[PDB]
DNA sequence: ATCGATGTATATATCTGACACGTGCCTGGAGACTAGGGAGTAATCCCCTTGGCGGTTAAAACGCGGGGGACAGCGCGTACGTGCGTTTAAGCGGTGCTAGAGCTG
DNA sequence: AGCTCTAGCACCGCTTAAACGCACGTACGCGCTGTCCCCCGCGTTTTAACCGCCAAGGGGATTACTCCCTAGTCTCCAGGCACGTGTCAGATATATACATCGAT
């Protein structure tokens, strides 16, 4: 038979693999989109420079990346190994976000 | 529109991986999209205001710099 | 100097303004001066970068118009500014 | 006869000591003509809406004069003057009358 | 005699200190805490009554934030009892630790 | 010398400052933690107060300086002046 | 007239001294600037810079790189705690992130 | 056409780095990066020193605001080498022209 | 259910010290005028962004088995809430006095 | 450097409420087990992100020109803050009626 891995044994690896990465994990032209259509509720015929996308880019991965972070040791904290969006909501509670 | 949507789920999960999660819950994801989704209006909220500021209707590096400078998230990489 | 200089008389008038049978304390007349001279130094500020953003060495209406369309948050900026462009019409108008 | 700049747009809050302070606090160079009566205008209209809700505060009180704790009640209740003022804490404010549904008995 | 069960009389203490205002801390020991903090970095200093004052009440918002957010990580771990593993959790996620 | 004061903020303190904070119940090693937490906090804040202090030539702390050291940490206090 | 010899080289420092002085005045930070205020600052400035300029060599040599990317500025700024408190709330672009994983993730045998 | 002289710090940097680090290069984007570290702590620095100018009721900002001014807001022991080394940059202010 | 304590919502008489109101003054705000420098406006341009087409490939979408982690349930014993006697020190009032804050030249 | 005066520190005595130590009961954190469900690994499809290249046009930057707006100066006065007064909002006492917890 072929080799099938463990679940969570590649799952680990792929952390090991992106977190020692510095490349943007999200696709351009679907951010660049996004960013564009929640331009269009403060100013219609908007333009953008593409290092403001990247910037913007840059500032949502990190932020996302963080929030990550403190899921992850909430979850942890619950005895568990899953993130919920319950433990999302709390670490935005926590970091006064909500 | 749908471009909410075009964040795809892995996307959200190399974010987790580079955060330090194997298992991710299946109603994580569009719930990341619409915290994603706040965060972004918050710094459009800005940016475009600072646009708004300048007389123009093209949103510069510089003013997506500042806009992240407002609410205590500095951003270096793109000017000062 | 000797001359203690607050906003207590002004935030006094206000009160009389809105609720012209509610008193104040001293120390919620300290919390109220202290919140105005924060919120001054914090719109001050903004407009005091904005002015530098643009190379601009003035600081006009459309300066703290801005400030409080950043710093005051939304709906309440969505009165202010509106209220605000009245005060410079009644300054405009009166001359 | 010399009439103020507060009475010329409406307004409590005194136009020229916030040219003054505008100026002395050496934000910029220059200082248009309508930018103290803008900043005065949004901070008697902000301590207007502090005053109002921690008057209805102090009404729900049944207390005549204002109190720091009625002040609190003001902010905190109020949800779009909660994150002006986030960061903020509050002279002999205390907190919100907040109990978790978990800890309530059955 | 009559007793409370164990449980109902702390829930009668959290609206009576929720609904009251003044400081939980007594000002003796905390301006004696304060003096011995401060000789750390200068040798006979002074503080104003107002000082420790101002410091007390600050500290206690900053503790009493601490415990809101502890006993949310509490009872988002399913429990009723605040431990130390969940203050360490809240001040590792406001990011000051 | 002052020494030993931590043991001043008292177990029915903590209690009380728990109480409003909306706890429940606690712990044993919570007052010990918390003991710790408010130590560090008073470190800081009087670390940045004293700083503040000695650039104005003086030897009294200041309530002035007290919040002043309080917005340079982002906890802005009203109250005792702006 | 004597040589025109620059702030930075009588202070001993690499950093412009006299643009310090400028930024200052053009800051409008007061309305008069020291003599010693440039200078102080100008040293801070260069201290901190190469502090974190040795520190990014140091984790650059570590991925036996010779050029400094901001890879190697993270990781600098990251793994000294005291400067990770200074830029706590600054995040770094194609800067990426601590590799870390907490210790109940590891498997066990 | 004309163009603005675009103001950055590229070359100080790459100064510093050849004192510490002779053999090492450095990217253009560590660059923007260093350049917009040193800008962001020169505004700091800048803002602080002026926050208690004004503080005192003094119009000038000499080298004690920057000095008490990088106590405050840079973290501990660092700190002290910067003041040390500040203070060393202002003997040798002092010492020559 | 049930009653008894037990904390809580609504009507009157008394005191106090903290706040509302009145007096004085003096200094910062207002009226007037000018320059000149900074901001507003018109014309250019070129580069920087937007839009479009081919392709093609890595990544996203989807199906599906499974196993391991989430979650519910139960036993325990111990740690923590609650009560009471004790004592310990906080709180308050009063005295004194001097280091030092604050103001001025 | 000098003068003033003020509040911060130190000590002392009385009182009384808070803290502390201990007894005791039981609520809950934790450990263990059972279940089941739903996320992960991986194979197969498919699709649109991205690279490359090109057209275009328009808008931000650049310059010159103008003009009018605000810093600056001078002079005068009335409004805003030290100080004094007085008076009443809230705390405190009683009395009367209501919703809640415990133990049976």
């Amino acid at each position: 038979k072929p080799h099938r891995y463990r679940p969570g044994t590649v799952a680990l690896r792929e952390i090991r693999r992106y977190q020692k990465s510095t490349e943007l994990l999200i696709r351009k032209l679907p951010f660049q989109r996004l960013v564009r259509e929640i331009a269009q509720d403060f100013k219609t015929d908007l333009r953008f420079q593409s290092s403001a996308v990247m910037a913007l880019q840059e500032a949502s991965e990190a932020y996302l990346v963080a929030l990550f972070e403190d899921t992850n040791l909430a979850a942890i904290h619950a005895k568990r190994v899953t993130i919920m969006p319950k433990d999302i909501q709390l670490a935005r509670r926590i970091r006064g976000e909500r | 529109r749908d471009n909410i949507q075009g964040i795809t789920k892995p996307a959200i999960r190399r974010l987790a991986r580079r955060g330090g999660v194997k298992r991710i819950s299946g109603l994580i994801y569009e719930e990341t999209r619409g915290v994603l989704k706040v965060f972004l209006e918050n710094v459009i909220r800005d940016a475009v205001t600072y646009t708004e500021h300048a007389k123009r209707k093209t949103v510069t590096a510089m003013d997506v710099v500042y806009a992240l400078k407002r609410q205590g998230r500095t951003l270096y990489g793109f000017g000062g | 100097k000797t001359r203690k200089e607050s906003y207590a008389i002004y935030v006094y008038k206000v009160l009389k303004q809105v609720h012209p049978d509610t008193g104040i304390s001293s120390k919620a007349m300290s919390i109220m001066n202290s919140f105005v001279n924060d919120v001054f130094e914090r719109i001050a500020g903004e407009a005091s970068r904005l002015a530098h953003y643009n190379k601009r060495s003035t600081i006009t209406s459309r300066e703290i118009q801005t400030a409080v369309r950043l710093l005051l948050p939304g709906e309440l900026a969505k009165h202010a500014v509106s209220e605000g462009t009245k005060a410079v019409t009644k300054y405009t108008s009166a001359k | 006869k010399a009439k103020t700049r507060s009475s010329r747009a409406g307004l409590q809050f005194p136009v020229g000591r916030v040219h003054r302070l505008l100026r002395k606090g050496n934000y910029a160079e220059r200082v248009g003509a309508g930018a103290p009566v803008y900043l005065a205008a949004v901070l008697e209209y902000l301590t207007a809406e502090i005053l109002e809700l921690a008057g209805n505060a102090a009404r729900d009180n049944k207390k005549t004069r204002i109190i720091p704790r009625h002040l609190q009640l003001a902010v905190r209740n109020d949800e779009e003057l909660n994150k002006l003022l986030g960061r903020v804490t509050i002279a002999q404010g205390g907190v919100l009358p907040n109990i978790q549904s978990v800890l309530l008995p059955k």
